[PDB]
């Protein structure tokens, strides 16, 4: 049998993306040699499996490239040999995704998936296939678009504590819609800890905090009043600061606007983007517990919101009840649990 | 143009 060339690519190919290496496969017979260089002249760093039937490249492939591949093969009936020449992608643009949670952080029950492109995604589907997230416990999960830029990915209910979570973004060479090409992958892993239910009950004015059911700490709280009252629902913990200035032009109410305002606090604890925080308020600790005063934020007293700094981490979950104003939209950015489990699972990739 |  005269040996016979296979290859991932064609001769004359255009478009060849670089998210897979290219390869060579030698049937009837063993592969002697392969090449490849570049439209520059310099070689491509590849290996022939020990099996001598398998040539694969082992580094990253560029954009916008042309490649010379150059294959010879052995078998009883004679020598066979190939010459091929492809193109790679040319991206309109390139777009670069940013994980949260962080390498190695802890989070807790509630915290979601987020991948952030840099730029507005026109195939979400080509998007989502990129993205492998792995658990250990394995649990169910689907993707969801809160915008045009950022997808996120949970479970139908709160993360177990102790699972392991694995998350690879596999965008380099992924063709994302209109021309835009991933600028590079992304890997991340995360594991979830205890469970921290923080719950804020307008009936009672106190934010009862639960560590894995168990009541560990109670903060009488001040939080929006009437006319400005905070929403119900589930609020996921963002970013935790020593002290911040919120500023209500941040979410578009001039600070000179009757409702506008801006102060700086101390231990500040974001729980919505939309700008609720659980964060010291030393002036209405008379208020607190009783009477709501504040513009949606959850004023308790400095020792507590600086204790509630040092023992909630970034994705454990505060929910509010029985307050006079509506429920966080679930696309506020920390307000994902609030979306249907059916509404979420059925995604939004168009 | 249209990033960040
Ligand atoms: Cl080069």
């Amino acid at each position: 049998l005269v040996p016979k060339l296979t290859a991932s690519v064609t001769d004359g190919a255009v478009g060849v993306t670089v998210d897979a290496p290219v390869s060579v496969t030698a049937a009837d017979g063993v592969l002697a040699a392969v090449t490849m260089v570049n439209d520059n002249g310099r070689p491509v760093a590849g290996r022939l499996s020990p099996d001598g039937l398998r040539w694969s490249t082992t580094e990253q492939l560029g954009y916008n490239r042309r490649y010379t591949l150059n294959a010879t093969a052995l078998g009883l009936g004679g020598a066979a040999t190939r010459q091929l020449t492809f193109q790679t992608s040319s991206p309109a643009h390139l777009t670069m995704p940013y994980v949260m949670p962080g390498d190695g952080e802890v989070v807790g029950v509630g915290e979601p998936v987020a991948i952030r492109f840099d730029e507005n995604i026109a195939d979400r589907g080509a998007a989502e296939k990129a993205i492998k997230i792995t658990t250990n416990p394995p649990v169910e999960g689907a993707f969801y678009w809160l915008n045009n830029r950022e997808v996120r990915w949970r479970p139908e209910h709160f993360w177990k504590p102790g699972t392991a979570v694995d998350v690879a973004v596999n965008t380099y060479g992924v063709d994302l819609g209109e021309g835009m090409f991933g600028e590079d992958n992304v890997q991340t892993h995360f594991t979830i800890g205890d469970e921290v239910i923080a719950t804020a009950d307008d009936n009672t004015k106190i934010l009862t905090v639960r560590v894995n059911g168990e009541v560990v700490k109670s903060m009488p709280t001040s939080m929006g009043k009437d006319s400005t009252p905070t929403a119900n629902g589930i609020y996921i913990v963002g970013s935790r600061y020593k002290h911040i200035i919120m500023d209500s032009s941040t979410y578009g109410v001039p600070v000179n606007s009757p409702n506008g305002y801006r102060t700086d606090v101390d231990w500040a604890t974001q729980i919505s983007y939309s700008g609720v925080f659980v964060h010291s308020a030393p002036w209405s600790v008379g208020a607190q517990g009783h009477t709501n005063t504040s513009h949606g934020s959850l004023n308790v007293s400095p020792s507590n919101a600086q204790w509630f700094y040092d023992h909630v981490k970034r994705g454990d979950i505060v929910e509010v009840v029985n307050t006079v104003g509506g429920t966080l939209p679930g696309i506020d950015g920390l307000g994902d649990w609030n979306i249907p489990w059916d509404q979420w699972r059925a995604g939004n990739a168009k | 143009a249209x990033k960040x």
